């Protein structure tokens, strides 16, 4: 499954899935780190009691990747749900710090409306795309900021002009 | 296992032919400084394998040991060889490849090991323009 | 527990003051009030 | 047999240990070269990798379930999830006196069943002790709060390592019935699927 991962997260289509694509190889690496640091020359059974406790997780993530998938505001809100759905257990850490840099695009996507109103599309992984001028189409988080974040966009998109 | 190492020997022959191709008279004011930028990337590349032999002069150096020492020149080496054909590739040339150094900037910006390289690259190109 | 205060905190302060300058853009310099 | 006893005690068979999914790890009980009255140990002995395999399986199979994707813990869900992460770490000294058989046999090279037998006989009662603690969950489909009830019940066990190794089985899935409560009476908002915390 390392080399089931490999072949799948080696590609530095969507903008946030590039983004979930680099916080893996953050992961991978840590996981080539921990091994071949501690064993010189150990026991045989040694490295299969060591070695339990963290490739269960290991395999845990095959069956949270393909090895179809998600993409946009759709993968963001999916590897959310895995959140909730799992979370007093041991893979809380992992999961939030994948979600910690999975959004890291998409914040900028929404600090775009709040501070310069420059809307950025680069292939609809926003949920919004783009006389009466209020066309721009709009149809998880929480939904009481959801509507408030089109009109606080559009308001600055009017007072632009 | 030295097949997996080599790429960044690869990674290092595609940097200094770039260097050594864009500090030529033609290639503007800006493609001179961002090949200017990147050599001081090569310097700490060769120190960290100098003091590698020199530590395997006594014998305390393993193949494992130099996989897990060279981690950081695999990545560094990488943007550098990113960098180098994507200057190479689409011809860029005074503010055309000093607009491409800014969308590898927003392309790298959470990881900042790969953004503050890329992020001084751009202020070192962006002198003379 | 999943508080989504980090994102909201920085952003509803900015919202009310958006939305105040744009209706007092309109009263007092727009004259709103008068059409 | 020395070195393949602890390989079967570690929950890996061999054809001389033959894993049975019913007879658990069993000799093969024709051998010209050993004896019967050995023969009785290693048997006495291979009740404990039964039950370790038969451990190992039930925590490999019910971790309730993997990610998750019909739930009721150990058939998809949380509580029972806290009593397999709680299982494992109760079964951990075995292991550790395992690893530590094996630097003594690496130390001497001519050491006894019987050696073996006295260091391994503190064992030999934990795991029977525990595992009517398992089955009781499987058999009545025990589910959710009851399993915490269940444990408890047992908590009241008289043999001094069987109640206290079931008191840390019972505090740390007493830590996702906090962690439940933590939620409810504090933010106002119930976090439970198809498992409860007495909470409608």
């Amino acid at each position: 499954c390392y080399t089931r991962l490999s072949h799948f997260s080696l590609q530095p289509k969507g903008l946030v899935f590039q983004a979930f694509t680099s916080g893996l190889r953050r992961y991978l690496q840590y996981y080539r780190a921990c091994v071949l640091s501690t064993p010189p020359t150990l026991s045989l059974l040694t490295i299969g009691f060591l070695f339990k406790k963290l490739g269960r997780q290991l395999r845990y993530l095959a069956e949270l990747c393909g090895v179809a998938f998600p993409t946009g505001v759709k993968l963001l809100s999916y590897l959310y749900q895995e959140a909730l759905h799992n979370c007093s257990n041991e893979h809380y850490p992992v999961l939030l710090s994948l979600l910690k840099t999975s959004c890291e695009p998409y914040t900028r996507f929404i600090h775009d409306w709040v501070y310069s109103g420059v809307f950025r599309d680069a292939y609809g992984e926003f949920m919004i795309q783009v006389k009466l001028y209020w066309t721009h189409g709009y149809v998880v988080f929480l939904k009481h900021i959801a509507h408030d974040i089109y009109v606080c966009g559009k308001t600055i998109n009017l007072l632009k002009l | 296992l030295v097949h997996r190492i080599l790429p960044v020997a690869a990674s290092y022959s595609a940097v200094t032919r770039f260097i050594e191709e864009k500090s030529s008279f033609e290639y503007g004011q800006v493609n001179h400084a961002l090949a200017a930028a990147m050599r001081t990337l090569v310097k700490e590349h060769l120190i960290l394998v100098s003091q590698l032999e020199q530590l395997h002069r006594q014998g305390l150096l393993s193949l494992q040991k130099l996989w897990f020492y060279i981690q950081p020149a695999m990545r560094t080496m990488d943007i550098l060889a990113s960098l180098a054909t994507s200057v190479d590739k689409g011809e860029c040339l005074g503010g055309s490849t000093l607009s491409l150094l800014h969308d590898r900037s927003f392309s790298y910006t959470g990881d900042s090991q790969a953004q503050e390289l890329c992020l001084y690259l751009t202020k070192a190109a962006s002198a003379p323009y | 527990v999943l508080m989504k205060r980090s994102i909201t905190a920085p952003l509803a302060a900015h919202i009310s003051l958006v939305n105040k300058a744009a209706v007092d853009y309109f009263f007092v310099e727009l004259h709103l009030e008068a059409h | 047999m020395i070195h393949e006893l602890l390989l079967a005690l570690s929950g890996y068979p061999g054809s001389i240990f033959t894993w049975n999914k019913r007879s658990g790890l069993q000799v093969s009980q024709d051998f010209p070269f050993l004896h019967p009255s050995e023969t009785s140990v290693l048997n006495r002995l291979c009740r404990l990798g039964t039950d370790y395999i038969r451990f190992t399986e039930f925590i490999e199979q019910y971790t309730g379930h993997v990610q998750q994707q019909q739930g009721q813990g150990g058939l998809h869900g949380i509580y029972l999830r806290a009593f397999c992460t709680g299982l494992d770490s109760v079964l951990q000294p075995y292991r550790q006196a395992l690893l530590d058989l094996e630097q003594e046999f690496l130390g001497d090279p001519h050491l006894s069943i019987s050696h073996v037998n006295y260091f391994l006989d503190q064992f030999q009662l934990l795991f029977p002790s525990v595992m009517v603690v398992v089955e009781q969950i499987k058999s009545q489909k025990i589910h959710g709060c009851q399993i915490l009830e269940t444990v408890y019940k047992h908590s009241c066990g008289g043999l001094p390592p069987v109640r206290s190794a079931l008191e840390k089985i019972l505090a740390v899935c007493h830590g996702v019935m906090y962690k439940q409560l933590s939620a409810w009476m504090l933010h106002g908002l119930l976090l439970d699927q198809h498992e409860e915390f007495f909470i409608k």
